[PDB]
C-alpha cells in the first residue's frame, strides 16, 4: 500500500504549475519567448526537483 | 467593443500603422502569434 501511495503522489505531482502561466512545457516554448520561458522552466524545474 | 471569429488573421501586416505608446501583451509574446489558435478575440476601443 504505501509503496503504490508513493509512487501515485509522485506521478500526480507532475500536474502543479508551482507558479507559472501553464504546467506543460510544450505550450510555454511555443507561446513565448526565450526570456521568459527561461524563467518558466526554471520555476517548474525547482518544482520537481 | 467588436468581437472577431471563424476567421484567419495575417497577425503582421497590422504593423503598418504608426508606433503605438506601448506594447503590454501579456500571456502571449507579440512576436510569436502567427502559430497558435485562440477560442475567440474581442476588440474594445475608446480614448488618462
Amino acid at each position: 500500500n504505501h509503496n503504490a501511495q508513493a509512487l501515485n503522489t509522485l506521478v500526480k505531482q507532475l500536474s502543479s504549475k508551482f507558479g507559472a502561466i501553464s504546467s506543460v512545457l510544450n505550450d510555454i516554448l511555443s507561446r513565448l519567448d526565450p526570456p521568459e520561458a527561461e524563467v518558466q522552466i526554471d520555476r517548474l524545474i525547482t518544482g520537481r526537483l | 467593443r467588436k468581437r472577431i471569429s471563424n476567421c484567419v488573421a495575417d497577425y503582421s501586416v497590422i504593423y503598418n500603422f504608426a508606433p503605438f505608446f506601448a506594447f503590454k501583451c501579456y500571456g502571449v509574446s507579440p512576436t510569436k502569434l502567427n502559430d497558435l489558435c485562440f477560442t475567440n478575440v474581442y476588440a474594445d476601443s475608446f480614448v488618462g
